[PDB]
């Protein structure tokens, strides 16, 4: 049950809404979400991994989609940076864009950094001050100077597919691991969703396309 | 092997954090000694501790970088004196010290401020990057540092006042070893009045632990001229050490067989006799004499007990 509230923050945040067609992994998001928990304060990173196409992401924006886990925990908002693969000038950008998003205000200088590291400036001490109790997400992320650049000593939280990717940063680091499998009750659920009925009015043909 | 790099230890202790089982191989890998294999990505700046030296050596200006090989060669702990490296420099001594002033800063090499004396001296770690990275070189300078040691002093020529000197006893001997020059090992260690002067102040067990060193280095034939000389410091050990230092050149015409020892005993002893020395003669040694394998002397005090060690490597 999302609140109304918990929209407003996550609109703010910039999070995707969940896709209309999907089916909750409790034990999952409650995994994380406990976990997530974990860092009440001071630093810290999560990593999540998989093999390709296993719920990665969605997990991580369901996670903070519930509201206990977030507003007791996080006064702060939480930010989404979509970092995908990059060389660096194009990484370089992302960071402009981090800076204009956080700084709604605008009393930050006009100007923006044309040295990755001032652009770290501006997030620390946006993060520090602006945003006190901010969680930041990450998509994808395929090299360790990225999370080099995001290392704010403020939370942030990557999720991937190479877990050799937080080698490089310092603080406690977890991971939850996600293996790609799911069940065939819940496929079933899925199944009927996608066609949408009552999951025995399925085809005979349905169960064995799971396997 | 760590020797307290903190940078080791964790550089080895997140490698186990992967590999749990394999404990033993990296125990062997560091008695190894190459740093190649151990790598960590860490919040550290390199991969690996030969990762961090090799970063260091840059720095230093053309004229200086020559010279930190020669430096190369040294002793892992050993406290040279000051003159040996401007012998291999062959370069005058106010202005030695002060480059290698400019290594200690360079944190390159530590100091050592011994009275007037200064010993210039090495990490375990540090010595071993330098065979890492001037291994091919360190077989070429042994040789170099021999030829400039022979245009100054000759081991005959050698004197107990010098500095340096028995740094030449304890390791001269050590580098014509490296030199690969056997001949020229032949033309050092085997001399007798060189054992004569190395037992005078050195004592007689660093020439029986250098032989062993000695018997790889040149021929399985004189491995037997190194038999019947160990066999001669059997006879060493026990009233050797004294002081009455007796003549020896009289002592050791008691050897048996003949071996290389024997047949520079009684040359030695014809060129006494002409002159003089009353030497006598003794015509029974193959009739008597059920040789002891070693004697001690520890204390000029009598003895109360003595023990083994468990491992048994010493007593
Ligand atoms: N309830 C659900 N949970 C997880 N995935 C779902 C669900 N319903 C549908 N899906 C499908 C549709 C989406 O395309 C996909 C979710 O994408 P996601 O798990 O974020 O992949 P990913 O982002 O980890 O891939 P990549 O590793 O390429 O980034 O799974
Ligand atoms: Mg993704």
């Amino acid at each position: 049950g999302i609140t109304s509230y918990v929209r407003t923050v996550l609109c703010e945040g910039g999070v995707p809404q969940r896709p209309v067609v999907f089916v909750t992994r409790k034990k999952l998001v409650n995994a994380i979400q406990q976990k997530l928990s974990k860092l009440k304060g001071e630093p810290g990173w999560v990593t999540i991994h998989g093999m390709a196409g296993c719920g990665k992401s969605v997990l991580a924006a369901e996670a903070v989609r519930d509201h206990s886990l977030l507003e007791g925990c996080f006064p702060g908002g939480v930010h989404w940076v979509s970092v995908g693969k990059q060389d660096k000038s194009g990484l370089l950008m992302k960071l402009q864009n981090l800076c204009t998003r956080l700084d709604q205000d605008e009393s930050f200088s006009q100007r923006l950094p044309l040295n990755i590291e001032e652009a770290k400036d501006r997030l620390r001490i946006l993060m520090l001050r602006k945003h006190p109790r901010s969680l930041l997400i990450l998509d994808d992320v395929w090299d360790s100077w990225v999370l080099k650049a995001f290392d704010s000593q403020c939370q942030i939280l990557l999720t991937t597919r190479d877990k050799s990717v937080t080698d490089s940063v310092m603080g406690p680091k977890y991971v939850v691991p996600v293996e790609s499998s799911l069940g065939k009750e819940k496929g079933l659920e899925i199944l009927s969703l996608f066609v949408n009925m009552k999951k025995a009015d399925l085809p005979e043909q349905a169960h064995s396309i799971i396997k | 092997e760590c020797k307290g790099s903190p940078l080791v230890v964790s550089l080895i202790g997140a490698l186990l954090r992967d590999f749990p089982n394999r404990w033993e191989y990296y125990l062997k890998q560091l008695q190894n000694k190459q740093f190649k294999r151990i790598r960590k990505s860490s919040s550290y700046d390199y991969e690996a501790l030969d990762e961090a030296m090799s970063i260091s050596v840059e720095m230093l200006r053309e004229d200086i970088k020559d010279y930190y090989t020669d430096l190369s060669i040294l002793q892992k702990d050993v406290k040279v004196p000051t003159k040996v490296l401007c012998i291999l420099w062959d370069m005058e001594t106010e202005e030695v010290e002060d480059i290698l002033q400019e290594f200690v800063n360079k944190s390159l090499l530590f100091c050592d401020r011994n009275g007037k004396s200064f010993r210039y001296y090495l990490h375990d770690l540090q010595v071993d990057f330098l065979t890492e990275k001037n291994c091919s070189q360190l077989q070429d300078l042994h040789k170099k540092i021999i030829t400039q040691f022979q245009r100054y002093h000759q081991p005959h020529t050698l004197s107990p006042d010098q500095e340096d000197c028995m740094y030449w006893y304890n390791f001269l001997a050590y580098h014509m070893a490296s030199a690969k020059m056997h001949k020229e090992l032949c033309a050092l260690m085997f001399s007798l009045d060189w054992i004569k002067a190395k037992t005078e102040l050195v004592g007689p067990a660093h020439l029986i632990h250098e032989f062993v060193e000695y018997r790889h280095i040149l021929d399985e034939k004189d491995c037997a001229v190194s038999e019947n000389f160990q066999e001669f410091l059997s006879l060493n050990g026990h009233l050797l050490g004294r002081q009455p230092f007796p003549n020896i050149v009289q002592l050791g015409l008691c050897e048996p067989e003949t071996s290389e020892v024997y047949q520079q005993a009684k040359l030695q002893a014809k060129q006494e006799v002409d002159n003089g020395m009353l030497y006598l003669e003794w015509i029974n040694k193959k009739n008597i004499t059920n040789l002891s394998r070693l004697v001690v002397r520890p204390h000029t005090d009598a003895v109360y007990h003595a023990c083994f060690s468990e491992d048994g490597q010493r007593i």
